[PDB]
């Protein structure tokens, strides 16, 4: 799976 | 010796004439296995390697999970491009790029050697997760905006939980399910070419074709002295069928060819090879 | 400030005429990501497949464009790349000793 993505 | 699971995101703006585009690709070692592209109609995560054609039977939720993940990712990097543009007080006229690379290096007994999660903005370091997986390094003042937010949200812990858990577990799944593709070491097919230039000057080019993985070393030697400073060494290139090609060349006096040897090192060989030119 | 693409044009297997091989245009080391890459037959665009955008450790992008091709004696093969780092499109001809 892809990881989580965090908003810059 | 280790294996790697790595993911590569690129998001970039189309200021006037479009919303930003978002592309994601995943690799196990040197083999691509998945992609996502936000430009497609109703965009889905899609397989790119043969064993990935069986994931739907082995994990029936895989494609839906990851498609939903990729589509959320595209939405947040589209906002992320605007946030960062404001950190650098840039105008809305020009295009900009966010990149992300994350994944894990795993040694033999399923043992994590290193986790990483790095971002770049317009092609330069922006923020990176530190090797201890508990802190971030920000590249400049603008990126401190991001580090402070991510510290207060405690995202390092969530990143570390992924890199130590899911990333390691999924490398193992792909390695086992994709053993035929991934756990091979195809040695290069090697030969030497000969094209003279003048009456008494010649180019010797040492070829290596069809090898996997990409790592390889070609060296020319004259009487056992290394010719690295004198050789022309092309960048390794994909052959289009999942393997790689590379050559190294040296210009040499005519009639003196047999005093030059090409040394070839690749994981798929029992022993490194020496190579002479022969009529 | 943009980084200029490097270009290799080559074939999958050592080339001979009559045999149908695979024509490759590998374009790498560039930034920003938007770029136009075409494989050309006698100056006219061939239909072609392009790889999924990816990038290297230094953040520079690389792409492979590739198509089925059959070498001959008469036909010229080139790869045309345009990118913001370039003043105008660059074309590199296929030459059966790249």
């Amino acid at each position: 799976d892809f990881a989580n993505t965090f908003l810059p | 010796g280790f294996h790697s699971l790595r993911y590569f995101y690129t998001a970039w703006s189309r200021p006037g004439s479009g919303e930003p585009r978002f592309v994601a690709v995943g690799y196990v070692d040197d083999t691509q296995f998945v992609r996502f592209d936000s430009d497609n109609a109703s965009p889905r995560a899609e397989p790119r390697a043969p064993w990935m054609d069986l994931v739907e039977q082995q994990d029936p939720q895989y494609w839906d999970r990851n498609t939903r993940n990729a589509r959320d990712a595209a939405q947040t990097y589209r906002v992320g491009l605007d946030n960062v543009r404001g950190y650098y007080n840039q105008s809305e006229a020009g295009s900009h790029t966010i990149q992300r690379m994350y994944g894990c290096d795993v040694g033999p007994h399923g043992r994590l050697l290193r986790g990483y999660d790095q971002l770049a903005y317009d092609g330069a370091d922006y923020i990176a997760l530190n090797e201890d997986l508990r802190s971030w390094t920000a590249a400049d003042l603008a990126a401190q905006n991001t580090r402070r937010k991510w510290e207060e949200a405690g995202y390092a812990e969530r990143d570390r939980a992924y890199l130590e858990g899911e990333c390691v577990e999924w490398l193992l799944k792909h390695l086992e399910n994709g053993r035929e593709t991934l756990l091979r070491a195809d040695p290069p097919k090697t030969h030497i070419t000969h094209h003279p230039i003048s009456d008494r000057e010649v180019t010797l080019r040492c070829w290596a074709l069809g090898f996997y993985p990409e790592e390889i070393t070609l060296t020319w030697q004259h009487d056992g002295e290394d010719q690295t400073q004198e050789m022309e060494l092309v960048e390794t290139r994909p052959d289009g069928n999942g393997a790689f090609q590379k050559w190294a060349a040296l210009v040499v006096p005519s009639g003196e060819e047999q005093r030059y040897t090409c040394h070839v090192q690749h994981e798929g060989l029992p022993q490194p090879l020496t190579l002479r030119w022969e009529p | 400030e943009p980084r200029t693409p490097k270009i290799q044009v080559y074939s999958r297997h050592p080339a001979e005429n009559g045999k149908p091989n695979y024509l490759n245009c590998y374009v790498y080391g560039f930034h920003p990501p938007q770029i136009e890459i075409d494989l050309l037959k006698n100056g006219q665009k061939m239909k072609t497949e392009q790889s999924d955008l990816s990038f290297s450790k230094d953040w520079s992008f690389y792409l492979l464009v590739h198509t089925d091709f059959t070498p001959s004696t008469v036909d010229e093969y080139s790869c045309r790349v345009n990118h913001s780092s370039l003043a105008a499109p660059h074309m590199v001809k296929w030459d059966r000793n790249n």
